[PDB]
């Protein structure tokens, strides 16, 4: 609900994207484990995506760890200091493959009401109204009933 | 700062009791008497009467009621009132007040400076005259 | 030697600050001292407190918030001690208010403190171009209408004597200095780098020979509060807003053979013994007139 | 207060423990040597101290009465070792106050001590440090104690010893109460430790500290302190003595 | 509507606010200093105040005597108004009486207590309030004016 | 039950380094189950919030309500705690922080009627609450002046932003 | 009549948090001249009321010692006597109380 939540303007994280764009994913961290049902997707992922995945994205760190655990977990680390968490949590190899790239196509900004959907510095060129901008001016700027 | 309450005769002796009272009640015989004499002061522009006029007020004291009868042999019951001390006190023309009739303020009996403020014993003292009811 | 008003202050401050600093350079390293307190009201009262360091208003602290407010004089023996002054010695300690039945002691403390500041009210009121030899602080008894301070002014000041706007204005930053509330710091100075300080001023030097010539080790008894010190004779009271009602009465040039000195006469009261209006104003009558007691 | 009311209450039935409480300890210090009031300046003479404190060792008779019960009690037992191992077991009491490591503190101290130096001090930071011993610890006398129901046997041991300290004492707030660190002041302790015979595990402790008569009064506290008079009812006359 | 009311009322009624007093006047007159309930005190005062000046009609006069009759209860006490009480009383027409107002009472009740008194009667001074004496700061600086209102007449 | 309050008494802090700000004292000190109801506990409770302990015993002492002397011993109680049991100079340099009453445990009767009817009753609990903190009585906040009030406005018409305008 | 509906804390705070619902602090509170303690400035110090209070008692007492009945009261002033003091020819001829305490430094001798 929009009264509910913060808000905040749509923006770059570091003006991103304006001198070069920059992949603002930093890290990502998989915990599974190589006998429960749960992480199976995630298993699978792990064996023939993730390889060719780290191929297509040199800047971002791939942490994988089976460990005894029983809700399959990937943790998304941002430049903007952000984490995202989230469950790999019984899904198809497809799914958890659409999902990575999600997290690597994102501003590590915050999911919020996003107020208006342009941000723009200095939209004003060639002006910004004022009142006076239409109204013609008088000889000597007098009032309406001033006299001289 | 927890300023206590203070009152006039808290801290005075024994002795300058009766002197500050003396002193005030002096005062105002002083203050009364001086302007008992207002024709020779500066009396302010007296004019002829004109036929629309509206005479000055004044303030009273009831003092009780007695009856009092007529050559025709009716009683009556009439009002015994009492001027004590009616001074009038400031004035405001015509403009500043009503934008119709020039307003004139006027003084009831006289009392105590003790029991009242500041504000208002700076205004009588600036006129000269001792505290109105 | 040239020197700006801002200068010569924080000279003074800064001397002041080096003497203080002196008498904590003893190196007392907190001796335990102690106090019994002989008043009338809690009898077999004891403070170990610090040599040199605690005061005997931070005595009052051990009892009540009650003595700090109504406490303007501290009988230590048979001495008016001033409440920030520190203790020297072991002793036994009375406290003193205006509501006492033989105040004496308090009220000349009072028509100090309040001459003093009356003295630094004038001092900087004036323009940096004119000059302004503040004199002395003549004391009177209380039955007379006011109290006094002396002042001597630039020579083409001379003509001049004050309206009631003038004296009004003096009065305002009065009751604006008031306001801040300024403690009273006593300091006690050997001559030699009293009049070190003051210099300048001619009639103040004197005033300083003259008080430590009286007293064998020659010590002079220094007062201060913010950016203003006087030399002055016995103690003052514990803080500046005590003071309620305050005035500058008016002034009357008296002059020597020798020299053209003003007389300031003011009138003021404490919070406690707050004056009515009426009263007041017949008080501030009586304190128009000249009233001179040097003597 | 001392009090009981016998007027309804009764009195608490008297029991058989099953039972008897065991003590570690006994409180009491029995005989208290009471140092020469000349000990000031005996001090910085090296060879007039040493030699009145061993001579006076070899000549009391209740000195090596009682180090003959311990040493025919406890065999490898020798005078001339102790004053280095209960100068060891101050350094670590006084080490065990700053941590407060209160189970090593129990091993180490008696039951009579640990009160005292554990109580009024629990909720303030304690920071004390050893840096000289200026006359090493010196042993002033031995004093055994038989309870004849027990057939226990206490050896109290007295070491008299000199010291350089750096105590400070914080308030619960983090500020400074008592004294410096930066002064390592000189402090001269009478000190008593105690052994348990009997007991199979013989353990040396701590007993007490005494404070001989003359001894310096200690550093000036730094906060201010009233002391207040008697109060006083409403009818009560205070009277003044002279 | 209250206006011009003489008389607050107090216990069951006219009857019983009077026997009320009774006591109270009782009380007043053998103990000579008593403490009660103000409004009560405040009351009786005026009672307490015209007793003494029934007393001052002699022990002869009729009406004063069986006034004292019923305003005394105890019948013992009626020598000490007229020997004793009466006669201690001359100089001062109607000064008989000091009433002070005591601190709230330390029953849960709280009530707003007073205590009142035959000046001159033998008991410990009532601490009662003193002027401020004549050294204080303020009184000196009304000394001034004095002593110039001496010296301009 | 809860017993939170007591124990925050118990709190050891690490010492102070030098050159910093000498940390003010704090006691907390409060008790339980008085037979005075929470509101009426209340009232008190708030009438001393903010004074100088002196003035605050002041107060207390000559008000006719019952509290007034329980929450006037506790004062008493704190005050001397607070000087023995920790270090505090100048037992009149504290101020009253925090004040206040909670419920305590309530008892439970019959009220009788009539045509047999019965209300039932509460008998009443309440604990009463206190911070000490040793220092001047914080200054009492004065009424914004016509200078702030205008500020603001200011302020607020310069905060302003045309919207819905990119 | 019956409350349609139960009231917010919000509007209950807002009655019973009213201002002159307030307990008001009371500022004519000063300190005894003798004892020190409190007094509002038109009363009794209680305190010294109090001494008073008990003296009073004690002389009522050793008055009632002097009498020998519920009835029986003098004809004449009485006046109170302490440790060390003899009646004057102005106050002989009068009821005379000889207490134990030596005469109280408030008490007057008279
Ligand atoms: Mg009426
Ligand atoms: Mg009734
Ligand atoms: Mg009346
Ligand atoms: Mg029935
Ligand atoms: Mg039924
Ligand atoms: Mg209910
Ligand atoms: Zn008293």
């Amino acid at each position: 609900t929009a009264r509910g939540t913060a808000s905040r303007f749509l923006t770059s994280v570091l003006h991103n994207g304006l001198g070069r764009y920059v992949q603002q994913l930093q890290r990502l961290s998989f915990s599974l484990s190589r006998d429960a049902p749960s992480s199976r997707g995630a298993r699978e992922f792990v064996e023939r995506e993730v390889t060719d995945f780290a191929r297509r994205n040199p800047g971002v760190v791939i942490y994988v760890n089976p460990r005894p655990c029983c809700v399959p977990r990937v943790v998304a680390e941002y430049l903007n200091g952000a984490v995202r968490e989230e469950s790999i949590h019984c899904k198809s190899v497809e799914e958890i493959a659409a999902l990575v790239q999600k997290l690597a196509d994102q501003s590590g900004l915050d999911v919020i009401r996003i107020r208006k959907p342009f941000h723009t510095d200095s939209p004003s060129i060639q002006g910004q109204w004022h009142p006076f901008t239409n109204k013609p001016t008088t000889l000597g700027g007098l009032r309406p009933r001033e006299v001289q | 700062h927890g300023k206590s309450v203070t009152w006039w005769d808290e801290h005075l002796s024994e002795e300058n009791v009766p002197f500050v009272k003396q002193l005030v009640s002096d005062e105002n015989k002083a203050q009364l008497a001086s302007k008992l004499c207002p024709l020779k002061d500066e009396p302010w522009p007296i004019h002829p009467w004109e036929p629309g006029s509206s005479r000055v007020g004044l303030i009273a004291l009831k003092l009780g009621m007695m009856p009092l009868w007529t050559k025709d042999g009716q009683k009556h019951v009439v009002t015994l009132l009492q001027v004590q001390d009616c001074h009038v006190l400031k004035y405001t023309p015509k403009e500043n007040h009503n934008g119709r009739m020039a307003a004139l303020t006027v003084g009831g009996k006289t009392v105590s400076h003790f029991h009242k403020s500041a504000s208002i014993l700076e205004f009588y003292q600036e006129l000269g005259l001792p505290p109105k009811q | 030697s040239q020197l700006s008003p801002t200068e010569l202050i924080e000279m003074q401050n800064d001397l002041f600050n080096k003497e203080k600093n002196r008498q904590l350079s003893l190196t007392p390293r907190t001796e335990k001292i102690e106090v019994k307190h002989v008043g009338k009201t809690d009898p077999g009262t004891v403070f170990v407190m610090n040599k040199n360091i605690s005061t005997p208003y931070s005595c009052a602290m051990h009892l009540s918030e009650w003595y700090c407010r109504k406490s303007i004089l501290a009988l230590v023996d048979g001495q008016p001690w001033d409440m920030y002054k520190p203790l020297t010695k072991s002793c036994e300690i009375k406290f003193l208010t205006f509501k006492d039945d033989d105040p004496g002691e308090v009220n000349k403390a009072y028509w100090r403190s309040c001459a003093m500041m009356m003295g630094c009210v004038i001092e900087r009121a004036f323009k940096d171009e004119y000059v302004v030899s503040l004199v002395r602080a003549p004391e009177v008894p209380v039955i007379a209408g006011a109290f006094c301070y002396d002042v001597v002014l630039d020579k083409r000041l001379d003509e001049w004597m004050p309206t009631k706007e003038n004296l009004h204005s003096f009065t305002k930053d009065a009751r604006a200095l008031i306001y801040k509330d300024l403690p009273f710091e006593t300091l006690e100075v050997e001559a030699k780098v009293a009049l070190e300080i003051f210099q300048h001023n001619k009639y103040k030097l004197d005033f300083i020979e003259e008080k430590a010539s009286q007293n064998p080790e020659r010590i002079v008894k220094l007062h201060r509060f913010g950016d203003f010190i006087d030399v002055s004779e016995g103690p003052l009271i514990p803080r500046t807003s005590i003071c309620f009602q305050y005035e500058v009465s008016a002034v009357h040039n008296l002059q020597t053979q020798s020299s053209l000195v003003r007389r300031f006469q003011g009138l003021s009261l404490p919070v406690h013994l707050r004056a009515h209006f009426t009263i007041w104003n017949k008080l501030l009558e009586r304190s128009r007139k000249m009233v001179t007691e040097d003597k | 207060f001392v009090e009981h009311a016998r007027k309804a209450g009764l009195v608490i039935p008297h029991e058989r423990l099953e039972r008897p409480i065991h003590l570690a300890c006994t409180a009491g210090i029995f005989d208290a040597y009471v140092p020469p009031e000349g000990d000031a300046r005996i001090s910085s003479l090296s060879k007039e101290g040493l030699a009145q404190r061993a001579e006076r060792l070899k000549k009391n008779v209740a000195s090596q009465l009682s180090i003959r019960k311990i040493r025919e009690s406890d065999p490898n037992f020798k005078i001339k070792d102790f004053p280095e191992k209960a100068k060891d077991i101050f350094i670590e009491a006084h080490l065990c106050l700053n941590n407060s490591d209160h189970d090593r503190l129990h091993t180490l101290v008696t039951e009579n001590c640990f009160p005292d130096m554990v109580w009024d001090i629990r909720y303030k930071t304690v920071r004390w440090s050893f840096v000289e011993s200026l006359e090493p610890p010196q042993v002033v006398q031995v004093r055994c104690s038989s309870l004849m129901n027990q057939g226990n046997i206490y050896g109290q041991v007295t070491v008299r010893m000199h010291t350089r300290q750096t105590l400070a004492i914080y308030d619960r707030f983090g500020r400074l109460m008592y004294g410096q660190e930066d002064v390592p002041r000189d402090v001269l302790e009478y000190v008593v430790f105690e052994k348990h015979l009997v007991d199979p595990y013989g353990s040396w402790r701590m007993h007490g500290k005494i404070i001989p008569p003359w001894a310096p009064p200690k550093q000036p506290i730094l906060k201010t302190v009233m002391i207040p008079g008697p109060q006083l009812k409403p009818w009560e006359e205070f009277e003044e003595p002279q | 509507i209250s206006h011009g009311r003489v008389f607050r009322r107090l216990g069951l009624g006219p009857e019983s606010r009077i026997h009320l007093l009774q006591n109270l006047l009782t009380g007043l007159v053998r103990h000579e200093r008593i403490e009660a309930s103000w409004a009560r005190v405040d009351e009786l005062r005026g009672y307490a105040e015209k007793l003494i000046d029934y007393g001052k009609l002699g022990d002869t006069n009729e009406r004063a005597m069986r006034m004292a009759d019923f305003w005394l209860t105890e019948k013992d006490l009626i020598p000490k108004l007229f020997q004793v009480l009466a006669p201690r009383f001359q100089g001062q027409n109607g000064g008989y009486t000091r009433m002070l107002q005591i601190p709230n009472r330390n029953e849960q009740d709280r009530a707003k207590m007073a205590v009142i008194e035959y000046k001159g009667n033998c008991l410990p001074p009532l601490p009662l309030p003193r002027r401020d004496s004549n050294l204080t700061l303020l009184n000196q600086l009304l000394q001034g004016l004095r002593q110039d209102q001496e010296a301009s007449s | 039950i809860s017993r939170k309050w007591e124990k925050k008494n118990k709190i050891v802090y690490p010492p102070q380094l030098p050159g910093e700000p000498r940390r003010p004292a704090e006691i907390y000190h409060c008790r339980r189950q008085i037979k005075y109801s929470k509101d009426k506990m209340w009232y008190l409770a708030k009438l001393i919030r903010g004074m100088s302990i002196d003035q605050a015993l002041a107060q207390l002492e000559f008000s006719d309500k019952k509290g007034a002397q329980i929450i006037k011993e506790v004062l008493l109680e704190a005050q001397d705690m607070a000087v023995r049991d920790h270090n505090v100079e100048f037992r009149s340099n504290l101020y009253v922080a925090e004040s206040t009453s909670g419920r305590g445990q309530y008892l439970k009767r019959i009220r009788y009627h009539g045509r047999g009817r019965f209300g039932i009753m509460e008998k009443v609990f309440c604990h009463y609450f206190v911070k000490l903190v040793e220092g001047p009585p914080p200054p009492r906040e004065a009424p914004k002046t016509a200078v702030a009030h205008a500020r603001e406005y200011i302020q607020e018409l310069r905060n302003r932003t045309i919207t819905h305008a990119l | 009549a019956a409350p349609k509906n139960r009231r917010s804390i919000e509007v209950n705070r807002c009655r019973r948090r009213n201002p002159q619902k307030l307990i008001k602090v009371k500022n004519n509170i000063d300190v005894c001249p003798e004892c020190g303690h409190l007094k509002q400035k038109h009363i009794l110090c209680g305190y010294c009321y109090e001494k008073v209070r008990k003296e009073t008692a004690e002389i009522r007492r050793q008055m009632g010692k002097q009498e020998g009945g519920p009835f029986r009261a003098p004809t004449t002033e009485t006046v109170v006597l302490y440790s060390g003091e003899t009646p004057s020819e102005q106050d002989q001829g009068k009821r005379i109380i000889e207490r134990e305490r030596k005469r109280p430094s408030w008490f007057t001798q008279n």
